[PDB]
């Protein structure tokens, strides 16, 4: 009474400040209404436990009531928690595509989604016509990306070639963006961003009977299995029309069929937290499946 | 990327495998 509150976009800092009794919703919808979004059900408010632990926030229940990091102001990323299944037919507004713009980006960048060196180069030359505008041979000299964080430390380590090198190549690949718009330029990226196969899954390790460490991705189209040193190949995949519940009970997760004559898919998994965090995302990610095809 | 079709008991046996 009252608790001063910071929440990052992609782009901005907000301030706030919020009673003992606001809930997570509240602060959601302050959101929102501040960065006029109306594709809401992609989003969602991340924060810091006392333990240290990200979680996202619970929105039906109270802030205060939620062991967030006792710190002046509070801490919040506003972040996307689900993906679309295509991004042309499902990012209508302007700032939505923008914030997934930045946010993948950000993925990209700090190597959570692998993009092989020719596709980085051709994604970093998007993010450059997106902010640069169109290629000016009087304004562009030779080394003007000198201070853009442009390729992913894979890419960059895994050659011989040279930092100004790196920045001929994007510059190349600049000139012939020469007619696009900011919006457009976005967009181009999350077109061939939406296919790099580690896109939109969220990993978690998980165990089989034998005990072999194994990932599970939750993802917009289903779940799906991958060898524990092969992130980017599902071997076993589950679409979310084959699927009728999925629950766990401590460590170990079900996942019963809808031919109800097949047999449950049980795994395990360690910890609790992360647990809640499977169980949410299955959830969600089932309900706009089904939406999309109602 | 598109993980192979198959049935559930394949699933099952297939991950138990692993």
């Amino acid at each position: 009474k009252p608790i001063n509150v910071r929440v990052t976009t992609m782009d901005a800092e907000l301030e706030f400040a919020i009673q003992p009794n606001t809930t997570g919703k509240q602060l959601f919808d302050q959101v929102v209404k501040t960065v006029g979004l109306r594709e809401v059900w992609f989003f969602g408010l991340q924060y810091v436990d006392s333990k240290g632990y990200s979680t996202w926030l619970k929105l039906n229940k109270k802030v205060t009531q939620q062991d967030v990091k006792k710190e002046n102001p509070l801490q919040f990323k506003f972040r996307a928690k689900f993906f679309p299944e295509d991004v042309s037919e499902e990012l209508i507004q302007e700032i939505t595509q923008r914030l997934f713009f930045l946010q993948v980006k950000e993925a990209i960048l700090n190597d959570e989604i692998y993009c092989p060196p020719e596709t980085a180069v051709l994604l970093a030359s998007y993010a450059v016509q997106a902010k640069y505008g169109d290629y000016n041979k009087e304004i562009h000299k030779p080394g003007y990306l000198a201070n853009d964080r442009l390729l992913p430390q894979r890419v960059l380590e895994q050659h011989k070639l040279t930092k100004e090198q790196w920045e001929e190549r994007i510059q190349n690949w600049h000139e012939e963006h020469r007619g696009m718009l900011r919006e457009d330029s976005m967009m181009e990226y999350l077109k061939i961003a939406q296919d790099l196969e580690m896109y939109g899954v969220n990993y978690f390790e998980i165990k089989n009977k034998k005990g072999t460490e194994l990932w599970l991705g939750v993802d917009a189209l289903g779940l799906n299995i991958y060898e524990h040193d092969d992130k980017l190949t599902p071997k076993i995949g589950f679409p979310w029309s084959e699927i009728r519940n999925i629950s766990f009970n401590d460590k170990k997760f079900v996942i019963k069929p809808i031919d109800k004559k097949a047999p449950d898919f049980v795994f395990y998994a360690p910890r609790l937290r992360i647990n809640k965090r499977i169980l949410a995302l299955c959830m969600g990610n089932h309900e706009l499946y089904m939406r999309r095809r109602k | 990327k598109r993980a192979p079709q198959m049935d559930w008991n394949r699933k099952r046996e297939i991950f138990s495998n692993f």
